[PDB]
């Protein structure tokens, strides 16, 4: 496969957000580690799709909502940073404000 | 314009191994009852005593193919094979400790192949 | 007895006019020459050529004309040629380039590079083989970063830092005797080459001077500890005397001087321009100015390479991250509109193609991806070949001059900026053997094996509970080389002369082998190898237009690069 | 008062007569003999018996009998026998088997194996205790190759390599003089006893024994080097002189030599012949027959243990791959054909048996698995059972002769074969304390607690953020010993006697203990523990067919086996 | 559990091939590490239901196609190589040239 | 996401119980380590979804039956331990002998 090391690191961000998503499916209102996760994968696989950075800012904003997650939860994330590879080579995504 | 990644793209013509050197073809069989391979670049007199050829021509000279490439004979085999002279300084130390110098002292290393009983020593 | 080529090159690897794509982008490079003598080549296995009486010698010892490592059958892409050798290493050092075996039975056989009982074998048949790279703009920020530059065929860091704090999570500083001190005895555990720069910062001379004494190799001016001229010239000044390289990130905000003030402070001293093109920080909007004069020696960070169409989206709001800006501080609008700029990124893309920026660098994790400075210099090579032709000075349809122009940027010509090119940035003869090799697939993309002072220091290889290395999972993984204390004999720590004539090594207990820099002050843009151009460079401060001789350069974003999706899991 | 039986195994481990079932292999074995004094057992824990004044002494220092690590209830499994004890530990090494205790109240004593304030505890009941393995075909291709050997209870590493060169990728040789060193200093960081071979291959001496010089332990000839007899006679004189063994990889081509040829430049001189039965090298067909000869120390490496449905599918293939071999150059499935055979195959599971093949190994990642030495001993021994039958020696209905034939082949003879069995190999007073505790569900398996030094090295342990340390998830994890400077003492690089008198440890900075090679050419295949039959081996040239004393020796491949599906995750 | 290294490690690729599988259940044409990953996993796997070694040589050339893979690929994989516990113990598997 | 080193190790668990479960749903008889993968992960989604110790305790005794593993594995497993965060934080739940 020759994974280097960001790949390694970034499969345990799509373990994460597989989890999270069954919790969430089993009617759990999400905790910060677990939405970070699922919006972080979110962006990731936005990118393997070839979406662009646009369309992710966009988007990941509307993964989460407040009744979906803990009290509080919303107001913990400021935004979320994911590198992924685009069509055009690796690219930062953030996402301001993710859960209103 | 499909593209394999890292592909070659070779140039026309062919390589030609060993040029320049004397090429000489002696027949060799095994007359022994397991295969004996034989490697590019080991000076062709001090292969497996059980190969019969005339060791004589051997010296001096080593397989004239593709570098990192064999020679095969199955038990009982007899085949001719093509040589090449060997280069460099031309002495061969080791291997079957019939050399261990020049290759020009041919009576010398028939002698000892003789002693030792390599086969074809005429 | 004739081969075909085709099957000559599945066995031995590509000679003469053969070509090699360079993984999945168009980019052919050919086989300029071949040291080889047909029929002799080397290699190693059962049955083969490297043997006790043949390829191999069984009668000298080490030191008589005896490699400890011969490596087989390279293709070596170097600012020096494209060309196919046996490469020969010794303690360490690349000691011969060109035919190995033994002189007992094979003709053409360099005399110091002898196959003999004390000899490794690596086979790079098949394989391009290039000096590690040499990245001179690294924040020492979270220490996971070695291993990512490692597996993109880093070999060494130049740059500062004391981890994740803000000085260093901006700029690439290591302030101070102490926290030098403290981050030398860091580096005799990181696995690469490193070299620390001080902060250039000062309006007296002591302050300065004192890091270098304490072991910096270098200094940076940063706009974030005031990029003004006192603090430029101090830190010149120091340079001169103490012969290593300053590095610059100047001031944006023109709030001391524009352009011309910065360059009238250096007063024709020479000096490293980091992030030439500006995104990455300088004078808003011509910094990128500072590339025609003949006294800088100017490189890129990787984010802006090569120009496209997610980069200035990606980079306005990389930048409000950053500086924490605010979209409704109409004052942050303005300055981020006025440093992230398509007309200077795209012109960038050119000036790369044309010699005039001479070197990459990554700017690692502060506005830069620590592993991705060789992926994006091919990136760069493809996406203008695409867009501006074959270049005037190729033949043959081969790319070479191209793969040459760019294969400096990242190799050679950081290492003579920062006084270091005796020792690494290229594959010849004398120099520290920091080798990778590259599978063409994955050329650029993924390194094989990552060589350090000879011995492998990272590898992509597989299961270690496997019968065989082969199998899955395949991952990049550090090698022998950097356990235990062979760590300190694979790696350099390159120091001042100041810091090593007083003795700085011993008194911290350095392992590690210790480099000099030196030879920082005599040269300049005229070094840089196959980059060599100066010329004037015209921002037009309305538009962000860039001219070179009366024409503007531009270029068009690219929707697509090769060395992407092919070959990453995310 | 009486305990029965059952309640006493349960809260002491096992006593004289009672059996233990290996894993869910069919193997038995049974307490031969038991050390204790029936009521004063030692334990520890809230009110146990290893306490002042009662079970610990609370009045001797140190130096006055006292351990510095008792193992209670330990079932030792050894060449020495099965049977019950306390072990004691001071200094690193074992210096009592016997009783544990405090002599002050307790009878049957031994008397150097004092419980007292400097006292630790491991509570070995309910465990199995052995020797740690000593694996003697080592290729040193990658760092993640230890911990896959010490979860699977190995303890000393024998071979060669740099690293995933191609020379150590295809044989155990760290060559010269300064790969020699680079490695040595390579060795510092790595958690395992290690000895270094270095290339068995020259026409002069001087090359060759310039290695053992510079602190290699023994060296190899292996056939991708030329294993003609020159190299062999050359190795062997050095051997002599060095007093180091050798390990031949003998010219499977039969290019120089057939078999007769190889033992004729032997010439009666000691020698290790790796993979005996020739799937991972030798002349073809019939270099098993070394297995007869006096003067040959033969092992198997691990693949082809035992003879398995899959087995010849596997290698046939295995070969093609790391051979590069193709299905239509009709020379190549030729050379497969005469290489991988089942007749030699099955042959070997009962050689084995009988105690004519006196050694097990890896061939770790060259040919085979680095951490399933132990795991296919004893799979091979409980095929054997299953088809052979107990064996005549056998009495009580238990196992015991052929666990002790078998733990002998990776524990004590890898390391008299190897000229260190002074220091490691056997639990016996006076060597070092390389033990490894095994649960019986899973002895062979997964290892619970590897001791290096007297210090645990490796264990299989739990949430290091848990209350107590048995919650998942449970893991093979380093530990203190490997940690910090620990890691030198609790560890041995095993070297020549003229390295050492050399000063080489000094010279490069080693900080390990270091261990000396010697009595390695003094020995015989009569030296070999529970497998020292010699015998003429008869292979048939025309059908491979192995025949000892007249009869063909033959036996089926099987397709399950235990120690596999019940216990990997993969 | 008393997982080993190896154990450890070979989860990730069953985690890659899961990813990948999703990859390719949502259209896209999978990549290099996509495909190395699922073809080795199913070999893992294959281990594990009890299928030969001979099996799945065979069986591994028809797990993926030309058309499930970009540009380049099928002539990027020349093997796939993989351990796993069959029945009888561990063994080596390679498939050859495993995307036509 | 802030993971802590617990936390990394835990998705781990999880992963070996999503193979595990992959495994049983295609017929096998599951091994060892399977066997304490599911019931762990049971454990400690348990948790995550509020049960009491004393719950789990139970439940954890009916999650795999004799028939569902392999000869000899119930009596291999003496207990199952886990920590996971409750509502009420970190708790030690202990499975003893979860297969009959
Ligand atoms: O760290 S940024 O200023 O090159
Ligand atoms: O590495 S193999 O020749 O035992
Ligand atoms: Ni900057
Ligand atoms: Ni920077
Ligand atoms: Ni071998
Ligand atoms: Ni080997």
């Amino acid at each position: 496969m020759h994974l280097n090391p960001a790949e390694k690191e970034k499969l345990q961000i799509f373990l994460a957000s597989e989890l999270a998503l069954k919790r969430k499916a089993r009617g759990l209102k999400l905790n910060y580690p677990e939405a970070v996760a699922i919006i972080t994968s979110f962006i990731m696989e936005g990118a393997r799709d070839g979406k662009t950075v646009a369309m992710l800012m966009e988007e990941g904003k509307h993964v989460l909502t407040r009744d979906d997650v803990m009290e509080g939860v919303p107001e913990m994330i400021d935004d979320i940073q994911a590198e992924a590879t685009f069509p055009d080579g690796t690219k930062l995504v953030t996402v301001h404000n993710p859960i209103s | 314009n499909y593209i394999v990644p890292g592909e070659y793209r070779v140039a026309e013509g062919e390589i030609e191994i060993n040029a320049g050197r004397e090429k000489t073809t002696i027949r060799v069989s095994n007359t022994g009852d397991r295969p004996i391979q034989v490697g590019s670049h080991i000076h062709f007199v001090e292969v497996n005593k059980e190969l019969l050829f005339d060791r004589a021509e051997g010296i001096g000279r080593r397989l004239n193919i593709p570098s990192g490439t064999a020679a095969r004979f199955e038990p009982g085999e007899e085949m001719e094979v093509e040589l090449t002279e060997l280069g460099g300084n031309r002495e061969v130390f080791g291997i079957s400790d019939l050399t261990n110098g020049s290759v020009d002292n041919k009576e010398l290393i028939l002698q000892r192949a003789k002693e030792l009983g390599y086969k074809g020593v005429e | 007895m004739k081969i075909n080529r085709q099957q000559y090159a599945e066995s031995y690897g590509p000679t003469v006019g053969d070509q090699v794509r360079l993984a999945d982008t168009d980019l052919w490079i050919e086989v300029e020459k071949d040291y080889t003598t047909y029929g002799d080549e080397a290699n190693f296995g059962g049955g083969k050529v490297l043997r006790e009486g043949m390829g191999e010698n069984g009668t000298y010892t080490r030191t008589e004309n005896v490699l400890d490592l011969l490596l087989t059958n390279a293709l070596i892409l170097d600012y020096t040629g494209i060309y196919k050798a046996d490469i020969g290493v010794k303690d360490g050092y690349i000691v011969g380039i060109g035919k190995g075996g033994n002189p007992d039975i094979m003709d053409g056989v360099t005399p110091n590079m002898i196959v003999g009982t004390a000899t490794e074998v690596i086979a790079a048949e098949g394989k391009i083989v290039t000096a590690g790279g040499i990245d001179t703009h690294v924040h020492f920020i979270n220490p996971d970063q070695v291993d990512v530059a490692l597996a993109n065929g880093i070999t060494t860091l130049f740059g500062g830092g004391t981890g994740p704090a803000e000085g260093s999570k901006a700029t690439t500083v290591t302030p101070g005797p102490w926290n030098i001190e403290k981050m030398l005895k860091s580096t005799e555990g990181l696995p690469i080459n490193v070299g620390i720069l001080g902060k250039g910062h000062g309006s007296s001379i002591a302050p300065i001077m004192e890091q270098i004494d304490a072991g910096a190799a270098g200094l940076k001016i940063h706009e974030d500890w005031g990029a003004t001229p006192a603090s430029i010239d101090r830190s010149l000044t120091v340079a001169d005397e103490a012969d290593v390289q300053v590095a610059i990130h100047s001031d944006t905000l023109n709030e001391a001087g524009f352009l011309e003030d910065t360059l009238r402070a250096i007063n024709g001293r020479v000096i490293h321009s980091f992030h030439v093109e500006g995104a990455g920080g300088g004078h808003a909007p011509d910094i990128m100015a500072m590339a025609g004069h003949p006294n800088v020696l100017p490189s890129s960070t990787n984010p802006t390479r090569p120009f496209t169409v997610n980069t200035i989206d990606e980079h306005l709001d990389m930048l409000m991250v950053c500086h924490h800006l605010k979209q409704n501080i109409p004052e942050d609008v303005a300055f981020a509109d006025s440093r992230i700029r398509p007309e200077t990124i795209a012109a960038e893309d050119i000036l790369h193609d044309l010699g005039i920026i001479s070197m990459m660098s990554t700017d690692a994790l502060a506005m830069g991806r620590a592993g991705e400075m060789v992926l994006r210099t091919w990136q760069t090579a493809d996406k203008m070949k695409k867009q501006r032709g074959p270049l005037a000075e190729e033949k043959n349809g081969s790319d070479n001059f191209r793969a040459k122009r760019y294969v400096s940027k990242y190799t050679i010509n950081p290492a003579i900026a920062q006084g270091i090119a005796h020792e690494v940035g290229s594959i010849e003869e004398g120099k520290f053997a920091d080798l990778v090799l590259w599978e063409p697939k994955f050329f650029g993309v993924k390194a094989d094996r990552v060589i350090k002072g000879g011995i492998i220091a990272y590898a992509q290889i597989g299961d270690p509970s496997a019968s065989i290395p082969t199998p899955q999972p395949v991952m990049g993984r550090r090698m022998y080389g950097t356990v235990g204390d062979l760590i300190h004999d694979t790696n350099i720590t390159f120091m001042s002369k100041s810091s090593i004539q007083q003795g700085v090594p011993a008194k911290l207990g350095l392992k590690r082998r210790i480099g000099t820099v030196k030879n920082c002050r005599n040269i300049g843009k005229k070094d840089m190898k196959w980059n060599d151009v100066t010329t004037d460079i015209d921002i037009n401060p309305e538009t962000y237009e860039v001219k070179v001789d009366g024409e503007v350069l531009t270029c068009e974003p690219v929707k697509e690069l090769p060395m992407a999706q092919r070959y990453f899991l995310f």
